[PDB]
RNA sequence: AUGCCUGAAUAGGGUGAAGCCAGAGGAAACUCUGGUGGAGGCUCGCGAAUUUGGGUAUAGUAGCAAAUAUUCAAAUGAGAACUUUGAAGACUGAAGUGGGGAAAGGUUCCACGUCAACAGCAGUUGGACGUGGGUUAGUCGAUCCUAAGAGAUGGUUUCAAAGGCCUGACAGGCCACCAUCGAAAGGGAAUCCGGUUAAGAUUCCGGAACCUGGAUAUGGAUUCUUCACGGUAACGUAACUGAAUGUGGAGACGUCGGCGCGAGCCCUGGGAGGAGUUAUCUUUUCUUCUUAACAGCUUAUCACCCCGGAAUUGGUUUAUCCGGAGAUGGGGUCUUAUGGCUGGAAGAGGCCAGCACCUUUGCUGGCUCCGGUGCGCUUGUGACGGCCCGUGAAAAUCCACAGGAAGGAAUAGUUUUCAUGCCAGGUCGUACUGUC
RNA sequence: GAACGCGCGAUACUCUUUGAACGCACAUUGCGCCCCUUGGUAUUCCAGGGGGCAAGCGU
């Protein structure tokens, strides 16, 4: 599996013709300075590797997900 | 178990050390 | 009422050993019937099948 | 605490080994008295060297 | 060394029949 | 075999002893007309081959075994 | 009797040899005292003996087949001391009465039915009988390689015509040296976790990943048009052509000792759960709080490089070794073994609580956190020191270096050890038990 | 003659694996090479089938 930090990356991974399916997983966990958080992983799997990009912006996760293409399968959690 | 089975005959008369038969001589 | 094979299934899904399984004396004839693990897993839910806990021992 | 290489050898090889130590023991103390078991380096010093045995011959 | 496999036997006694 | 067949979408068949996967894959393909995904082989004690064939997922192994 | 090849083992307690450090006596040599160090025909539990696997040479009498402890209630059954469940008592006590393997056995593994025979009483039980079910691999082994040795060819490369390759609008040229067998413990390309059955698992299912071979396409580089740069240096890189020929590395190699580091286990504090005991005392005793292969970033003792030139000799190890053949000191380069963070991954696994049913009867909600410690056991590893000794088996396999043959440009020049993309992986073993 | 199968051999109440036994090995269902042909995207890859492999310094 491999780590991407990149927005633009992910999103042309999942605009290839050989896509099937992005996850979006939620994981509610507290950060250095105590208050907790959300943080979401969108996880897509490429020819040979399962990419994924973890955002800790709920704002960045959000029009992330506002800009997946919507014909794209997305499985919630 | 000085002996196994041979091939030609099918006895177990194959001495494995001299890899030779004691019933019908093989080869 | 021969339940050597039900005490041997509850022990592997359990996996605690037949040494801590508890078979319920009152069911006998419930437990005669559970041929697979799936059955063993049904009684271990309902309780007829139970996991004894440790001995409590000072080490 | 016992080391897993002492309980291996104190269960497999201990037996043979005191039984060869004594062997030896008792073969040094019974040749300690007997007269004709000599080192080859105590040979030679007896035997000493060429000068020293044409003295002895003469 | 063997030199002597530059000529074959039968090239080798020919020659020696040749003395 | 049957539960296999009706759960894990594998065909369960006996072949000869003198065929391997390539030639058990072609073979179920040709005469069931199906599309395989993998082919495992056996041999049995009493000298039979079994051959656990599981096909694609566009092809149900239950539909096949009934037809 | 003496061997040879490849593996396992060569442990522990005690004592305390050289060498070294600090003292005292003496002109040296030396001798005492304390420490350090960790060696041996040292000890402890002509002769004899000298661990081990695989391979390979030269009268219903004697008696009960001997391995201790059984008891109570219920179920099945015609029949129960011997079958099953629960309760009690007892045993093995990690060097097991516990879990696996090689060899060997061959269905003894699992289910259903049975007691004619067998399991030296009995038996409803079974390693018995009858009928069925069961062993799934590109990644684990064999298959490949060679070892001692065996053994074809004409005794093991020998007075053998013993074979492949190259060049060129049939001739010429290059090279030497022998088949094959022999290891499921030696060398070797690559897979992990979770779940799943009555009996199958690194093989099946889910997820995740690597290895080898092949054809090809795209991007980038190959910067004036033609095989790239940087740093004094060690060396760094997204690439960055390389024939014959000649070399180098890995594979690839004795044993022992202490020291340093990592991991697993053990010990331990707080807290979040569950369980036990409570006539009295006991913030108490037990148990859960886990993170795989693989992948990205980062992280080194040693070694090496540059400056510099040292006695008033310094540095320095537990172990007195090092320095003008360049120390101390200052600044750098490198191997990534091994830690750290992250993806895999919490969605898994675990511990709880609650709500559904004469039924596959699964649904929901929480917590899965933060630390400490070492003459501890297991294991891996680094720099050293000691002793023996052929500079410590071979081969398959991969890589690199010298060398300069050849090739490369105007409607896609040459190369593709840089990146991404496509396809495939056959045969045999796999159930069960188990002299090393 | 032997092994495995249904007197017989996958055409089994034509002739499997062998055996003097013949491509090489062999206590293995191990390892090759050559010619034709067929299929799967196919000039390269993969697989199946058929048939094979015990000159001279002489005149």
């Amino acid at each position: 599996a491999r780590e991407i930090t990149d927005i633009k990356q992910f999103l042309e991974l999942t605009r290839r013709a050989d896509v099937k399916t992005a996850t979006v997983k939620i994981n509610k966990k507290l950060n250095k300075a105590g208050k907790p958080f959300r943080q979401t992983k969108f996880k897509v799997r490429g020819s040979s590797s399962l990419y994924t990009l973890v955002i800790n912006d709920a704002g960045k996760a959000k029009k992330l997900i506002q800009s997946l293409p919507p014909t794209l399968k997305v499985n919630r959690l | 178990k000085s002996h196994t089975l041979c091939n030609r005959c099918g006895r177990r008369s194959f001495h494995v050390q001299k890899k030779t038969c004691s019933s019908c001589g093989y080869p | 009422a021969n339940l050597r094979t039900q005490k041997r299934l509850a022990a592997s899904v359990v996996g605690v050993g037949k040494r801590k399984v508890w078979l319920d004396p009152n069911e006998t004839s419930e437990i005669a019937q559970a041929n697979s693990r799936n059955a063993i897993r049904k009684l271990v839910k309902n309780g007829t099948i139970v996991k004894k806990a440790v001995t409590v021992h000072s080490k | 605490k016992v080391s897993k290489s002492t309980k291996k050898f104190q269960s497999k090889h201990l037996k043979h080994t005191l039984d060869q130590r004594r062997k030896e023991k008792i073969q040094k103390k019974r040749i300690q008295g007997r007269r004709g078991n000599k080192t080859d380096q105590e040979k030679a010093d007896a035997a000493g060297t060429r000068e020293q045995q044409q003295l002895k011959k003469s | 060394l063997s030199r002597y496999v530059k000529w074959p036997e039968y090239v080798r006694v020919q020659r020696q029949k040749k003395i | 075999a049957m539960k296999k067949v009706e759960d894990g979408n594998i065909l369960v068949f006996q072949v000869s002893m003198k065929a391997n996967k390539y030639q058990i894959k072609k073979a179920v393909k040709e005469l069931y007309e199906v599309d395989v995904l993998k082919v495992n082989t056996l041999v049995r004690p009493n000298g039979t081959k079994k051959a656990y064939v599981r096909l694609t997922a566009d092809y149900d192994a239950l539909d096949i075994a009934n037809r």
